[PDB]
């Protein structure tokens, strides 16, 4: 018999990483323009609108 | 961890106005209209959780 002994030792390690990201826009713009004018003139009645 | 966030904002604005302008002359006469509009609006939200 041989009188060794035992000495031992160990390590475990872990990591993990996560992102996440999200991202949205909505820009809508609306404009409308309308000019009517009318002229009526005789002679006697005068019409304008 | 976690992280949550969420803030929107909305605006919106209208406006219209109409004249008219009507007279007979020959008699003189005047008629005078005025119409006058404005809308707006807005909306604001906002969340976060964590």
């Amino acid at each position: 018999a041989v009188l060794g002994g035992i000495y031992e030792y160990t390590l475990v390690m872990n990591k993990e990483a996560m992102e996440r990201g999200d991202y949205t826009l909505n820009n809508v713009h609306a404009c409308a323009k309308n000019d009517f004018k009318i002229g009526g003139a005789i002679e006697e009645v005068y019409v304008s609108l | 961890a976690n992280d949550l966030l969420s803030k929107v904002k909305k605006d919106k604005s209208d406006s219209f106005g109409v004249t008219i302008g009507i007279g007979p002359a020959g008699s003189p006469l005047l008629v005078g209209v005025g119409v006058s509009h404005s809308q707006d609006t807005s909306f604001l939200n906002e969340l976060n959780k964590y």
